[PDB]
């Protein structure tokens, strides 16, 4: 359960991302496909080398739906419902990857809040990426 | 993969009892009703939207008929499952792009179908021996992924 | 989440396991040792040999614990709200066990029940495993 | 594992910078912190009811600290993992009973920390290094498991 510790922690990490989350999802994306390389047979329609405008284009979308989620901590399954169905219905990612890309966007945070990045903000953010991707899965069956 | 050969031979004998035509469109077929998220790969296939529809296709029938014939291939190379699947490994990363996390799914539900199908003769030795091989081919085929 | 067809399915063949539900909880949890051996991290006090009276007294805890949980599967976090306190607060059981017992307890159905293990009924009790299991970790963290 | 010879340059040249005995500590605390059923093992240990108890305790501080010491051995032998851990390996599983499922969770909590701690200089290159030796620690740390 997102505790109101932990959405005062997400929504104090996620505020400092600020103007960059775009940037951030985009190294995540790249960090993913680097680290878990089957995390690529997902993308084989894009350009993933390093730069490319797809990534740092599906880094911005990944990113605002977080900002999103982050804004509606309170109530993420109406938040989330069209990208729960998008999920559930075209995309049908396995459940595994979810925790790959939090996982690389927990990296990608550490490295650019080192003052942020306590203890208690990543336990607060793992366990908010772990209800997103809850939230994204629920309709999988 | 090693089995003990003790493992070796509860696995091969009990396999000699298959029916790699039928187990193999169970498999195929339950795994696109239990995880319905891999029936992205199966659009091609047709009419896949109840359990009675996945189970009666006969596209499903065929192509699970092909996958046990080549999962019948290394039970044969069980010394060598990465060589005996270098090639469908291969296959699935680059040109069908399968997540290989599918194949630990594939592997499971045809360890359900193989309990099914063998009763009271499928004793937890010879399902211990068996998650021992479909770890092993799910294993060889995400082997030549990148 | 189950669906009153699942909610059907799940009924029916908990239906028919009925008295054996002991015995094939004992069974489930033999598999479980022998198919995944790291498991027994958590059963160190247990003789776990063949036919060990420990292993079929905790078959038995937990074949009635599932029992419980589908008589009450409309309301299973207050049906099995200690069995979350005491797996939170004492066994601290990391979760991907409880994904190995779920495929044990349905790889033990599948080979006792030919006529009732079905496409659709084997559908819906994984799906109702995954929810047992989501309700008994809820509370981890 | 197989570490290209250019992913060994890199895990050892991020390495020779930490400090140990601090990076253990952090990576211990963490583990603590944000996976708390881990606590399970580590009951003589004292105060860890909120995240600064667990972070001051000097004792978690310390085992960190013998933790990150034999991992630290582990990295000058990347090619035999399994019998440099495999004394570990089999005191992990007999006398402490831990699953090695907690040898992933910390894996990835050390990660977390060395990002945190070298910023733009772990790069995605660098992390990549890093995952898979993290996870050959695991696999070698879990090798004796019975
Ligand atoms: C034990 C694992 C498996 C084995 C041994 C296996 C074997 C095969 C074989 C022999 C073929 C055909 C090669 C050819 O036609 O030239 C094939 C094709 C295919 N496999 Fe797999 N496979 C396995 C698992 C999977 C999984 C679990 C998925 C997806 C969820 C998958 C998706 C496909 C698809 C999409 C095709 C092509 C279907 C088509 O041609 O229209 N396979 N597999
Ligand atoms: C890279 C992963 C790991 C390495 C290299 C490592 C290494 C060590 C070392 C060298 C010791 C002391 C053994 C001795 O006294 O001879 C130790 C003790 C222990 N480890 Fe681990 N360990 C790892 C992961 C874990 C994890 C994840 C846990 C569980 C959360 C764990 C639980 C313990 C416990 C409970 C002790 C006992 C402390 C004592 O005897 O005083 N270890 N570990
Ligand atoms: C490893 C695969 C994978 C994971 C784990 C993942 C995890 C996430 C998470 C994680 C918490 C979020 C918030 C998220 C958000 C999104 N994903 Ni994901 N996605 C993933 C692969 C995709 C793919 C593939 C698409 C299609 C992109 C495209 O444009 O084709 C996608 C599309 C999206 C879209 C855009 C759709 C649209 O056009 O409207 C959003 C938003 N996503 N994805
Ligand atoms: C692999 C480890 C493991 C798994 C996955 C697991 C999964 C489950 C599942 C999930 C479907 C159920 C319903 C279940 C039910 C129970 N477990 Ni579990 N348990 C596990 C290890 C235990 C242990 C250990 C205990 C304490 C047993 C004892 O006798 O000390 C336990 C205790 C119980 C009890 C006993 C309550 C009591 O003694 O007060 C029940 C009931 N369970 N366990
Ligand atoms: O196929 P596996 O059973 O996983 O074993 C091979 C390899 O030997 P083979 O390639 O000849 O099979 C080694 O296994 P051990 O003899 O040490 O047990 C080990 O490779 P390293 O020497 O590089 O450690 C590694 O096993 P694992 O990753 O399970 O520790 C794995 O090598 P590949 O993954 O490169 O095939």
């Amino acid at each position: 359960v997102l505790s109101p510790a932990d959405k005062t922690n997400v929504k104090a990490a996620w505020g400092k991302v600020g103007a960059h989350a775009g940037e951030y999802g985009a190294e995540a994306l790249e960090r993913m496909f680097l680290s878990f390389p089957t995390t690529k047979t997902y993308f084989p329609h894009f350009d993933l080398s390093h730069g490319s405008a797809q990534v740092k284009g599906h880094g911005k979308k990944v990113a605002d739906a977080l900002t999103n989620a982050v804004a509606h901590v309170d109530d993420m399954p109406n938040a989330l419902s069209a990208l729960s169905d998008l999920h559930a219905h075209k995309l049908r990612v396995d459940p595994v990857n979810f925790k790959l890309l939090s996982h690389c966007l927990l990296v990608t945070l550490a490295a650019h809040l080192p003052a942020e990045f306590t203890p208690a903000v990543h336990a607060s953010l793992d366990k908010f990426l772990a209800s997103v991707s809850t939230v994204l899965t629920s309709k999988y069956r | 993969v090693h089995l003990t050969p003790e493992e070796k031979s509860a696995v091969t004998a009990l396999w000699g009892k298959v029916n790699v035509d039928e187990v193999g469109g169970e498999a195929l077929g339950r795994l696109l009703v239990v995880y319905p998220w891999t029936q992205r790969f199966f659009e091609s296939f047709g009419d896949l939207s109840t359990p009675d529809a996945v189970m009666g296709n006969p596209k499903v029938k065929a192509h699970g008929k092909k996958v046990l014939g080549a999962f019948s291939d290394g039970l044969a190379h069980l010394d060598n499952l990465k060589g005996t699947f270098a090639t469908l490994s291969e296959l699935h990363c680059d040109k069908l792009h399968v997540d290989p996390e599918n194949f630990r799914l594939l592997g499971n539900v045809l360890v359900c179908v193989l309990a099914h199908h063998f009763g009271k003769e499928f004793t937890p030795p010879v399902q211990a021996a068996y998650q021992k091989v479909v770890a092993g081919v799910a294993n060889a085929l995400a082997h030549k992924y990148h």
